[PDB]
């Protein structure tokens, strides 16, 4: 059939819970804590989370998205109660080769190009940003490192980066507590896949480097008992 | 100027709906569309490739000696092969078209089951391999199995054996919760003869099976696929 | 490529944080904090804040804009708790050539044809002032006073003025504090520019005045070696 | 009337979109258009020009003669010029070309150097300068480079000498983020000969570089362009 059930982009292209987290707005400094989940926070979007833990893309070695990014942020601080009054979040798509924040008031969520949107807390925000890669499809999959020269890193290949998720808070004034859980779910459109590849025995021990994982149990199933079945 | 109303489900949040989206970068040449080769439309052409069965997994730690079913000398009218045809579960869950009937839900259609030997050029042997459709009680000997409908497609001048396994609808389509339920085909082999090992042979010899769909197939609804209770969240 | 990326219209029309204020609302007099920052607020519009310190559009010489200010206003007293009930906002776009407010409860909030918008705290407001030049562009970059005359002020060249954008609070009520942060976001469109201008060599040292700071750093950098590079 | 439903992504603000907005001033004529010189469409047309380079920019003061390469007699099969092709950075990074690349992201496009001397009419020189692409490693000496594809249009009756600059595309585009990769393109001149100054010169001639992009230049996503960490917020 010509109907888009058993296709590559309806398999794909299901909504799912990528990077769940947990910030604040506080003060300039306050009390010690500022760093790690608090006041803003950056991901470096990879789908190397938890689709599925990386099983149906990496069925396929080539792919070609176009991504909808749909943030759903909420105050789980009782919003029921406060914890709510005009709490703005801001998102932003930094784009890859560009400078990524590392503190809530900080020069690039304000900078030139930056895709950034204001939503109020509870309430969602669609994009659509587009392929944004080095190689003309996804390479998901990939042998090889980045040079014989000076050589980016390693076999990760984050060269075909997808882009950089932010989040922040425009608020102020220590007195109070409050708490803004975001999670955002990734939609991939108009996704063409290449060169099936055999699936994986264990779930993952790694991200980028395909490696399989030690220790292992047994991913197949033993007969009950013989050859002889029933 | 546009009068307008309110609906309900307003501020609704399908994660599932296909809604045209604003564009982040609204004006940006991506990196062009080249061809490269092998692309692919559907999941059919990729479960159109006979893989292999492990049916001899009978084995504890997992080996290349899984997919060898062993053959003997003098025995017949004995058992070879034995399955259920229930793909998901048991011997056909880690094939291509195991992961991928993991994959969605209520299925259907034909399959193409293969068969190959590996053994010496001036070896024979005659070996009944019969099916019985999802709702009859498998054949207990050669006897049976040769009331059923009987393949032989014997050893000494042939190799490859393919079956194709016809589907039969039962209640519209098949089950796909785990139970343990015994009317999901079964497909088996025997010795009709017993093998004629070469002179000095001094060993065994193996047969290999391929199991994949026919363009008959159909694949309905999809699921979640859970497959180990699946939960983690390393990100680096 | 007739893609518009690189050409001039995708090249300013980005919108830019440009003057972030703090204002409020107490009383007719009440505690002794009325004039600076309180109570009211006016710019006197300039893109010489932030379009990344003057420098794209100083890169031409004569540009004619169309003007987007979408006046992002939001409360910093506690949001989610209260200090939100009702808090109207009144921005006014007051043209060249026309009176600018210096009080809160003044006359020309009300006055006759200043355009004025009210919004709701937390939410936006989306203008389009069209060009109000003097010239029949905009003289970023001028040669000459005003007159031989009287000549008013100085090369700063205030004569083409783009506007003065004024903001304050509709309430009452001194028993409490409030506290509203307001953000104008310029865009630009349909960006006509002329007679391209080389580049400045430092951050600049002030508005209007084409002045090089001195006590320089060197901004071009030395060979890493000598003239053998590698 | 109009029945309507929701879109999530409501009440959203995203800062990018192109969106018609109701005029402050519905009915207002402004002062009208008219014709001035240099109409410009594109930044394409702002870096055809060829500025000039500061290749002697060793000293530490910038002065004018930061742009003057330095021309000595009695030197042969050494060192005139050499410079990694990375615009953005270095020795270009104070071009027009540099800040324009710097204002992007990922570029491709073939250049225009062009180069120009200044010395008296009576005096002449050989020049080999040479190119070597992306990923090699750039030559020692005179004879390496003339192995390489080497120019000479030598200094006795040509002044300007131009050289275009062919792209290679690497891994799709250019990397553009700050690190000091030697694949970037290295270009580099040798006395041929050594140059003969006229009778009591006594002194130094100079050479005049430029460089400019071809129209086959590309720029493709624009960022931030921070370049000193940039916040101001003096208003007067």
């Amino acid at each position: 059939f010509n109907g888009s059930e058993t296709d590559v982009e309806c398999f794909l292209g299901r909504a799912a819970c990528v990077h769940v987290t947990e910030i604040q707005n506080k003060d300039a400094t306050g009390i010690d804590n500022h760093r790690e989940a608090k006041l803003f926070n950056d991901w470096k979007i990879n789908l190397s989370s938890l689709v599925q833990l990386r099983k149906k893309l990496e069925l396929f070695t080539y792919v070609r998205f176009d991504s909808e990014y749909t943030i759903l942020a909420t105050a789980s601080q009782p919003d029921s109660a406060n914890y709510s009054s005009n709490l703005v979040v801001q998102a932003m798509y930094v784009p890859p080769g560009a400078p990524n924040p590392k503190e809530w008031d900080d020069y690039t969520w304000q900078s030139a190009s930056n895709p950034s949107v204001f939503f109020k807390v509870g309430d969602t925000s669609r994009f659509s940003v587009p392929y944004v890669g080095l190689a003309s499809a996804y390479n998901c999959f990939y042998d090889g490192y980045s040079h014989d020269d000076a050589e980016t890193q390693y076999g990760i290949t984050v060269l075909n980066h997808m882009g950089s998720m932010a989040f922040r808070i425009v608020n102020e004034h220590d007195e109070h507590k409050t708490l803004v859980k975001i999670r955002v779910y990734h939609r991939a459109k108009h996704v063409e896949a290449w060169i099936p590849r055999a699936p994986r025995a264990l779930p993952y021990t790694s991200i980028g480097r395909t490696n399989y994982p030690k220790n292992t149990e047994p991913v197949i199933k033993k007969r009950k008992g013989d050859i002889k079945s029933y | 100027g546009l009068p307008t109303t309110t609906l309900p489900g307003s501020g609704q949040f399908l994660t599932t709906d296909d809604r045209q989206s604003p564009s982040a970068l609204p004006n940006y040449e991506p990196t062009p569309r080249i061809h490269i080769p092998g692309k692919v439309h559907n999941l059919l052409e990729i479960i159109q490739v006979d893989t292999l069965i492990p049916m001899n997994n009978t084995h504890t730690k997992d080996e290349v000696n899984s997919y060898l079913i062993p053959l003997n000398a003098n025995r017949q009218n004995e058992q070879v092969f034995g399955t259920n045809l229930f793909i998901g579960d048991g011997v056909f869950k880690t094939t291509l078209l195991g992961e991928i009937v993991q994959y969605y839900t209520h299925w259907s259609g034909s399959l193409r089951f293969s068969l190959m030997y590996t053994g010496p050029a001036l070896s024979s042997a005659k070996l009944i391999l019969a099916y019985t459709p999802p709702g009859a009680r498998g054949p207990q000997d050669r006897r049976e199995a040769m009331l059923g409908t009987h393949v032989v497609w014997d050893i000494g001048l042939q190799s490859t054996i393919v079956m194709t396994i016809p589907w039969t609808s039962g209640v519209q389509f098949r089950y796909t919760d785990p139970d343990t339920y015994t009317s999901a085909g079964f497909l088996s082999c025997w010795y009709q003869t017993s093998l004629i090992l070469p002179p000095e042979t001094t060993g065994q010899v193996y047969l290999l099976s391929f199991i994949s769909a026919c363009p008959d197939f159909k694949l309905r609804l999809m699921k979640d696929t859970q497959t180990i209770s699946q939960t983690v969240a390393l990100t680096e």
